[PDB]
């Protein structure tokens, strides 16, 4: 005798399709925890990056923002070695998530990663002083790079799990805040009080760079 | 076998030479292993502060040094040097001065 | 090198073409093509010996190289120019290594061994049979280098284990093995060949049962 | 390596095979399947006692039937069918014997020097996956092995 | 018999002393390390603390950066829940590590927790531009609390080590860098261009925190 | 726990007291200190093959 089944010469086959493994069911239901958080919102976890890119679609920093034990441990990291020059680039948070190249909320001119619909993205409460939208300058030398943190916790991952997706933008100014005090200092119109937009979040030129804060 | 002492019985406590600072506070350690034939003396009985082995019935005082009072025994626990490092936890300030388990031939020198 | 590629074709031409045509091109039924078979396989095969071979049968056997180490490192350099392809390990000062390419760990070289060599080989390198009047020769003659190459291209029906398959650290673990257990000792007196069951047998049989059955004979009386 | 390989050979291939209690018998030999965690202690009792037990009862046997049948001789001058031609058992038998003994045993021990027999360190662990070439059962068991290769592949089907 | 050594009357003894182990030189073939960094310099390695304190002792707030992959990845939680007001703070490197309560470093007026020998704690190459001795900003809601990042690495561990052991100080301004542009916005003598004290560093009213990053 | 504790005490507390070879007795017959790992191997030979016979 001979086994039943052998020698089927003709069906040549197919190549294998990409084998896509299913999760384990409830029997190996074990698996590795996204990360703990507070929370406050529709879930987020301690687990989030972003890509800030630029006006030519290559990305030039690499933000993280997750909240780890109640208070958001963030850390951001120049994707390019030439992305920021020899200075201060004035980090932002923009309730708008859109890191589109040029956008105008608002009627009026639509300045280059100005998808912000207003200044900083403070907090649902909160918009008066410069809240959690506001941000400070970061510093690439000559190196190039980007790495150094803060502690700017107006809001958390509740907050940040708004309706609209958030931004982290970077224009090319440092962070001062009207430095010149009214004392000394006068304005254009000769108050000397300070500028609101100038108040309100970190106004520069044209951005340099901003990414989507949504998982980007 | 980490005992605590009581305080007002602390002060009936006779200790051994060489080993008189070994207990740190009300903290005394003494070997389980019994000193004859070294099964574990485990079975410590407070308000006589006794350390009996099931093994053959001996027991040993723990307020003076582990000495035996009863039973085969005849030599006294080894009693293990303790204290306290940083963060508070016990540790052993030392090793024991003469060897642990049961006696045998090439012992007491 | 210049001279060195010079050299090699120049050896090549008046060794192999008959059976490796010009070109590297191979000779259809007589011997397969060079192109990509690089310098290890080169300096494998020739340095074995094989490669001056005066038949085609089931398999190439081993025999006195017939080219010395430089015009080895000739037509080896003038194969991987024309194919281009793996290339045999050198020391600092550019020979062919031999003491590098002894893996520092051997427990793990004999597992590997085992789970990949032994499979034909032997336990330790001794030789095995195969098919149809091939054979896994033993390894106790093969260098370092040797070892190291053999794996690196399969020489004939052997499997080919590329450095991504057997990183050249593990190839380093097995040639260290491989030495180990051909330079070592037997234990426990002569270890007859390399095969227990079958010479341990016949050993019995000869010398053990011969004694017995000689004093048997001294002792009785013939009748 | 070597001698679980022929275990695996024989013990399992062979008892699993037979067709109606083969799978039984596998199962119940090596408490589950071949790897069964319980295989080399019933070998053990076996072979340091069970089958041993056995041979020392069947060598006394063979012997006191070999002591009290008396011993059958070749044909000779004086030997017939109702007689034995030899040696009494004190004086020469039992000494030839010993010093026979005494041979025998020096015999197995220069082998045992001078020879190298099963070099288990040679011969790793067993694992499934491992495997060499020569695969060879001591020469008592070889003529089993060798029909184990010879027979010419021969299976047959039934229903299902 | 009874055994030789037995029994000791005199001599009560003394409380055993803390214990303090020695690290194994047998187990150990060399000194177990932490934190693993490139550490351009004498040696920082990638865990560098530090605790921002306040004008009464009190810790205002708990900052940690240190070099991993070449990037500085840093986080800061506030020490207390309410360090900082519903509002914006600046957050700027200062070259002296010195976390007084109040010093001066030129001839001048001290202000609070102005141990810094001048503005922003730049580069030793860089002098311009508002280089790394400017740090991310810290927006403190009703919560009070403190926690993002960004990407300001034109210092690394390497510079990190300086001459002097730098520090982190957070005033209580926004951040915006005359965001007043010379086109619209005048100073106060009439000039268009902005302040040099203001765009040296980050400059607001008295100093809120400050604390030494020489693993403080 | 019974048989070992019992081991323990009489094989190798009273093997270990013997004056002159106690200690050497013991270490042969447990290969090492008490919990050497061929004690129970050796007394499992000894008790279904060796006394036995
Ligand atoms: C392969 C390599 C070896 C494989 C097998 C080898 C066999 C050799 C045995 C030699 C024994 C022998 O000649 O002894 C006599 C001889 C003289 O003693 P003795 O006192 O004259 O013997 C008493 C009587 O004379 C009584 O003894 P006898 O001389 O009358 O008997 C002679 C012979 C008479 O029998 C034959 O003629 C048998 C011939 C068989 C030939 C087959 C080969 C064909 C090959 C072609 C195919 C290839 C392709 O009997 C045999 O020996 C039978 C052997 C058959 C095995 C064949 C295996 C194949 O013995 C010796 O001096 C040394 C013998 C040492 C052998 C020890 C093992 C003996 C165990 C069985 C023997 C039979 C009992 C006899 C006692
Ligand atoms: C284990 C393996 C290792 C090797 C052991 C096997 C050795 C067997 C050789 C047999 C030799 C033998 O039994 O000779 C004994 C032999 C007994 O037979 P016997 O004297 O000729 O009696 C008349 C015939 O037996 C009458 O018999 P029959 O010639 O008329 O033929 C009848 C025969 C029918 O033939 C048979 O069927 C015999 C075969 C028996 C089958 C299986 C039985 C053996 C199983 C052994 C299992 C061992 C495990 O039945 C038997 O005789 C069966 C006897 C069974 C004894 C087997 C011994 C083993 O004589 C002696 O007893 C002499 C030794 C005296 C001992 C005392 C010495 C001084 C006392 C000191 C004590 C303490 C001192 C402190 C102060
Ligand atoms: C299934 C089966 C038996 C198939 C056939 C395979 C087989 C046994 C073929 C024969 C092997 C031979 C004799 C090969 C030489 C070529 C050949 C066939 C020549 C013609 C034969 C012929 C008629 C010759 C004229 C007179 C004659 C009969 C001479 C025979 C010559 C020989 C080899 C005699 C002794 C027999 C012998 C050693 C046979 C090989 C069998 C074995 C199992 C050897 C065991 C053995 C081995 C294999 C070791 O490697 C080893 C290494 C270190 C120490 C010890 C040993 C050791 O003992
Ligand atoms: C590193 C290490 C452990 C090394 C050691 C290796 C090890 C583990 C073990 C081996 C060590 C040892 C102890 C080896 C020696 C073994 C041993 C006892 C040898 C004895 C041979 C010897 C020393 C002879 C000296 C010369 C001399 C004066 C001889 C005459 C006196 C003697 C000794 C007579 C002995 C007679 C003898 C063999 C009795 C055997 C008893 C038995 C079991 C059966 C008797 C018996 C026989 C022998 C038959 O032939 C027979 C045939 C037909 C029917 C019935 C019988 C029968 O009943
Ligand atoms: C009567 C009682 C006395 C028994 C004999 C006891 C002999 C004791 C010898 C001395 C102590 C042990 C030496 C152990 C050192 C040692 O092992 O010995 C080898 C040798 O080996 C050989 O070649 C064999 C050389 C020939 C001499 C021995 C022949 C004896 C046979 C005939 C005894 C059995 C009877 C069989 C009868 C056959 C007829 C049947 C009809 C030598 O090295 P080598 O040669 O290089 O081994 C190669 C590795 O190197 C290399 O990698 C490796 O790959 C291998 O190639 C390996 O061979
Ligand atoms: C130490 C242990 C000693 C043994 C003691 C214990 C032995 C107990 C054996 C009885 C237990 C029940 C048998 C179970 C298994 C069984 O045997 O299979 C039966 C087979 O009945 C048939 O139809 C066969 C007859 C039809 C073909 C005619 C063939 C004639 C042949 C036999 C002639 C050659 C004989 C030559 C002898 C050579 C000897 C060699 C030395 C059918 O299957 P079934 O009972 O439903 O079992 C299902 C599994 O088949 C199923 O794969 C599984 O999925 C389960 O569902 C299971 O329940
Ligand atoms: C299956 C195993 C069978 C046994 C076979 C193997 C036995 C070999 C035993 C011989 C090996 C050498 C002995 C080693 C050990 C030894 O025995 O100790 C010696 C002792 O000599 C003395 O002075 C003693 C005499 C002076 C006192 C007089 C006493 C009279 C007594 C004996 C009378 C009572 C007898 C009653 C019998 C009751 C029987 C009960 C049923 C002195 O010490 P030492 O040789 O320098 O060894 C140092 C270690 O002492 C050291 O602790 C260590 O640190 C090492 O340095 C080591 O080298
Ligand atoms: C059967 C599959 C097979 C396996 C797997 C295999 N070998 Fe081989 N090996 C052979 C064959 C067949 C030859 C002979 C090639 C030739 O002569 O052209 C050979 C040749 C060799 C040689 C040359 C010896 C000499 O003196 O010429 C060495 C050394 C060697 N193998 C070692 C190894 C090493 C190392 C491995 C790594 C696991 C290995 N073998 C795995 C079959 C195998
Ligand atoms: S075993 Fe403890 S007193 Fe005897």
């Amino acid at each position: 005798c001979s086994p039943p089944g052998e020698t089927a010469s003709s069906e040549p086959g197919t190549t294998p399709a990409i084998w896509t493994g299913s999760p384990s069911p409830a029997a190996p239901s074990g698996e590795d925890h996204g990360g703990g958080h507070g929370a406050g919102a529709a879930g987020a976890g301690e687990t989030l990056t972003a890509e800030l890119k630029t006006a030519d679609g290559t990305s030039v920093a690499t933000a993280d923002f997750q909240f780890a034990d109640g208070f958001a441990t963030v850390t951001i990291e120049t994707t390019t070695p030439g992305r920021l020059t020899p200075g201060f680039h004035g980090v932002h948070i923009h309730s708008v998530g859109k890191c589109e190249a040029n956008s105008v909320a608002p009627t009026g001119g639509a300045p280059g990663d100005f998808n912000s619909a207003g200044g900083h993205f403070q907090v649902s409460g909160h918009s008066g002083h410069p809240a959690s939208g506001d941000l400070s300058s970061l510093q690439v030398r000559a190196d190039g790079s980007g790495k150094l943190v803060t502690t700017t916790d107006a809001f958390t991952a509740e907050d940040l799990l708004d309706g609209a997706k958030t931004a982290i933008i970077i224009h090319e100014k440092a962070d001062n805040f009207a430095n010149i005090p009214p004392e000394r200092y006068q304005q254009v119109n000769g108050a000397p009080g300070p500028d609101q937009t100038t108040m309100a979040t970190g106004d520069a030129g044209s951005r340099v760079a901003c990414g989507v804060i949504s998982a980007g | 076998m980490l005992i605590r002492i009581k305080p007002a019985d602390m002060h009936r406590v006779i200790k051994r030479k060489g080993q008189e600072s070994f207990n740190f506070g009300e903290l005394f350690a003494y070997t389980k292993v019994c000193s004859h034939l070294g099964c574990p003396s485990s079975l410590y009985e407070q308000q006589t502060y006794r350390i009996l082995c099931p093994c053959h019935q001996s027991q040993f005082d723990a307020l003076e040094f582990a000495k035996p009072i009863f039973g085969p025994a005849a030599r006294a626990l080894a009693q293990l040097p303790i204290t306290i490092d940083e963060d508070g936890y016990l540790v052993a300030n030392g090793d024991f001065v003469e060897p642990v388990g049961p006696a045998f031939w090439e012992r007491k020198s | 090198q210049s001279a060195l590629l010079r050299t090699g074709k120049q050896l090549f031409e008046t060794s192999c073409v008959s059976c490796h045509g010009a070109n590297l091109q191979g000779v259809p039924d007589r011997g397969p093509s060079l192109i990509g078979t690089g310098e290890a396989a080169v300096y494998f095969q020739v340095s074995t010996g094989r490669m001056p071979a005066m038949r085609g049968e089931a398999q190439a056997p081993s025999k006195p190289p017939h080219f010395d180490e430089s015009q080895i490192d000739a037509l080896g350099a003038y194969v991987q120019a024309n194919g281009g392809g793996p290339t045999v390990p050198r020391d600092d000062h550019g020979a062919v290594a031999q003491e590098s390419l002894i893996g520092g760990d051997v427990a793990r070289g004999g597992d590997l061994f085992r789970l990949n060599c032994a499979s034909c080989h032997n336990f330790t390198g001794k030789g095995g049979a195969l098919s149809s009047g091939k054979y896994a020769p033993d390894l106790g003659d093969a260098n370092p280098a040797q070892i190291y190459t053999a794996m690196l291209t399969g020489p004939q029906n052997m499997p080919k284990f590329s450095d991504r398959q057997l990183t050249p650290d593990e190839k380093r673990d097995i040639v260290a093995y491989v030495r180990e257990s051909a330079e070592t000792p037997s234990y426990g007196g002569y270890g007859l060949g390399g095969f227990g069951p079958a010479p341990e047998g016949m050993a019995m049989w000869i010398i053990g049962m011969v004694a017995a059955i000689g004093v048997a004979m001294w002792i009785g009386s013939r009748a | 390596l070597l001698s679980g390989t022929g275990i695996r050979a024989a013990l399992s291939g062979i008892t699993m095979g037979i067709p109606v209690i083969g799978t039984w018998m596998h199962w119940a030999l090596f408490g589950g399947d071949f790897p069964g965690e319980i295989l080399i202690p019933r070998l053990y009792a076996l072979h340091i006692l069970l089958i041993p037990g056995i041979i020392l009862a069947l060598i006394g046997a063979h012997l006191a039937l070999v002591w009290f049948q008396k011993h059958t001789q070749f044909p000779g001058p004086g030997r017939t069918e109702t007689n034995v031609v030899g040696v009494r058992v004190m004086p020469v038998f039992a000494v030839k014997s010993g010093a026979f003994f005494a041979m025998i045993t020096g015999v197995l021990g220069l082998m045992g020097g001078l020879l190298t027999i099963n070099p288990i360190w040679n011969l790793g662990p067993y694992k499934p996956s491992q495997v060499s070439a020569g695969s060879q059962p001591d020469f008592y068991m070889m003529w089993t092995d060798g029909l184990i290769r010879l027979w010419p592949a021969w299976e047959f089907y039934p229903f299902g």
